[PDB]
């Protein structure tokens, strides 16, 4: 769990990366908290994670939004992320 | 009664339906609201493809039930 | 020359197009094909999202290149 | 060996198999694995041909599955998809 955010935290600096060619470190979560959607075959989540990240090897504070949903049915299933928002504080 | 209607993506669209209406009769409003043919259509309930020629209430949805749609492209 | 269109589950449409034609052009290619109107269309290519203004020569595009669509529901 | 993600990829063949099917079927292990896999723009396809190991009446039985799985990624977004598409006993 502790775990799985920090793979999407890692998503979004990667992601963000990509998209300003913006050279930024991953150094940890510090906070993370979820709203999650429940229907049927799916559930959607919208992940708040505030990451720390260095830009010069100054360590700093940056606010990602992932979104994530999983949806399954019989013999399938699928998942799809998407970031959403990057910026700092 | 209303039922809900996403994308792998998350892109959701709301119908107002009745239980007596079919498959075929909500991917005919699919249609008309988003302009997707229905032999685009591929509709998902309780682990399952929903049958064209079968109504809502043989698949038990209910009042704010959520169905998923995947393309076809066939 | 020949390019290919796929969704996110895998499902596959061949057409045939120039490096001058535009993004909005291969849209009416695809509506023509399978129905999908262009504003459900979702174009990518390149990690990218694919602009109607834009053709297909600016997005490098060759041939057997592979496209991606996902459905807006707009 | 990139075996943990098989054996995932077994597990759900044989998990859908029994939500299918109703039949429980309990995992022991994989013995072959070989996959055919399609490099494009944006996106990896792989069909994976497992060769698993299951207990049908608590006797180890062998059987067949295919698996198809669908990557899909750009900036921003990434998508993963995944069908059981055959299951079937030697």
């Amino acid at each position: 769990n502790s775990l799985e955010i920090e793979e999407l935290a890692r998503f979004a600096v990667d992601e963000h990366n990509k998209k300003e060619n913006a050279l930024l470190e991953f150094v940890r979560v510090v906070k993370a908290k979820e709203q999650i959607w429940e229907m049927d075959a799916s559930k959607e989540t919208m992940y708040y994670l505030t990451l720390e990240a260095k830009d010069g090897g100054k360590k700093k504070l940056y606010e990602a939004k992932v979104w994530v949903k999983m949806t399954h049915w019989i013999g399938a299933m699928n998942n799809f992320k998407e970031l959403q928002e990057f910026k700092p504080v | 009664m209303q039922i809900f209607v996403k994308t792998l993506t998350g892109k959701t669209i709301t119908l107002e339906v009745e239980p007596s209406d079919t498959i075929e009769n909500v991917k005919a409003k699919i249609q008309d609201k988003e302009g997707i043919p229905p032999d685009q259509q591929r509709l998902i309930f309780a682990g399952k493809q929903l049958e064209d020629g079968r109504t809502l209430s043989d698949y038990n949805i209910q009042k704010e039930s959520t169905l998923h749609l995947v393309l076809r492209l066939r």
